C-alpha cells in the first residue's frame, strides 16, 4: 500500500493508532502483519511554488 | 443445632454462590469492573487489554 503523507504522521501508519488518516484515510487492523516502510521525499514530492 | 450438617451444606453453596457473584465486582487490575465502562470510555485497541 504506497501513499505519500506528512512527517508527523508516520506514527499514525500502525496497528492501534488514534488519528486523522488513520480514521478517514488509511486504517490498519488491530491483528496486522507486515511492515510499514517510511522515508523522507522532500527532494522528489515537493515543489517551491 | 441439631441440624447443622444440611445447613452447613446450604450455607457453603450459597457462600461459594456470593463469592463467584462478588468476584464481578473486582476490577482485576483493570481501570474498572464494569465492560460497559471500557467499551463506552476507551478505544477498541485497549479496551481489548
Amino acid at each position: 500500500d504506497s501513499f505519500v503523507i506528512r512527517g508527523d504522521e508516520v506514527r499514525q501508519i500502525a496497528p492501534g493508532q488514534t488519528g486523522k488518516i488513520a480514521d478517514y484515510n488509511y486504517k490498519l487492523p488491530d491483528d496486522f502483519t507486515g511492515c510499514v516502510i517510511a522515508w523522507n521525499s522532500n527532494n522528489l514530492d515537493s515543489k517551491v511554488g | 443445632s441439631a441440624l447443622g450438617k444440611l445447613q452447613d451444606v446450604v450455607n457453603q453453596n450459597a457462600q461459594a454462590l456470593n463469592t463467584l457473584v462478588k468476584q464481578l465486582s473486582s476490577n482485576f487490575g483493570a481501570i474498572s469492573s464494569v465492560l460497559n465502562d471500557i467499551l463506552a470510555r476507551l478505544d477498541p485497541p485497549e479496551a481489548e487489554v
